[PDB]
């Protein structure tokens, strides 16, 4: 979570501009699982 | 050429943000 918040802080100048978020996010993320 | 919409200024701005991040 401080994480989200960090690479928020470290992705957001990727758009410079503005950025609900949802899986619109500034990165192209997905989850590997059990 | 280009289809030109037509709003009415409701809920552009969410609507645009969500055109944007979707596509």
């Amino acid at each position: 979570k401080k994480l989200r918040e960090v690479l928020h802080e470290l992705y957001k100048h990727l758009d410079s501009s503005a950025a609900s978020q949802q899986e619109y996010y500034p990165y192209v993320y997905y989850k590997i699982d059990c | 050429g280009f289809v030109a919409g037509v709003i009415n200024r409701e809920r552009i701005p969410t609507f645009e943000r969500m055109l944007w991040r979707v596509c």
